[PDB]
């Protein structure tokens, strides 16, 4: 930590480290969105 | 060759006789003729078949078959599927003119 590691904090023995991370969240709601598009309807031409 | 018109009975030889024979063939089914079960087309059986790339290989065959059997005075140029609108399949049939 560049802020909490001061000159006076280190003079007392206090030295700080930051460990930021993200856990793996359980996929409790896998959503699927199904859509009937006519975009590839023009692909049947040849 | 001189034939009669379908409606109105008029004797026409070149233009509409070649048209009243081709446009009839595409919508006349097989077996509708009496004692001639091989005249007609499978195009009435191509209804509600799924429009695939193997389906166009059949329609371009059945146009070349059913006109190749019973209409030798027409040279087929191209049967191109040009539009699929709402299930309706637009097949362009440009035919040459003879005589």
């Amino acid at each position: 930590d560049p802020d909490l590691n001061s000159a006076s904090q280190l003079a007392q023995g206090k030295v700080y480290w930051n460990i930021r991370f993200t856990d793996v969240p359980p996929a409790e709601n896998p959503n699927f969105r199904v859509e009937v598009t006519d975009q590839w309807l023009t692909e049947v031409l040849d | 060759m001189i034939g009669m018109d379908r409606r109105s009975g008029l004797p026409l030889s070149g233009l509409a006789h070649l048209k009243q024979s081709v446009e009839d063939i595409l919508t006349t089914p097989l077996g509708s003729r009496r004692m001639r079960p091989e005249y007609g087309s499978k195009l009435r059986r191509m209804v509600d078949m799924p429009v695939s790339e193997g389906w166009k290989s059949a329609v371009q065959a059945e146009v070349a078959r059913s006109l190749g059997r019973w209409e030798p005075r027409i040279g087929l140029s191209a049967v191109r599927v040009v539009a699929v609108v709402d299930g309706r399949v637009d097949l362009l049939l440009s035919g040459v003119f003879e005589g």
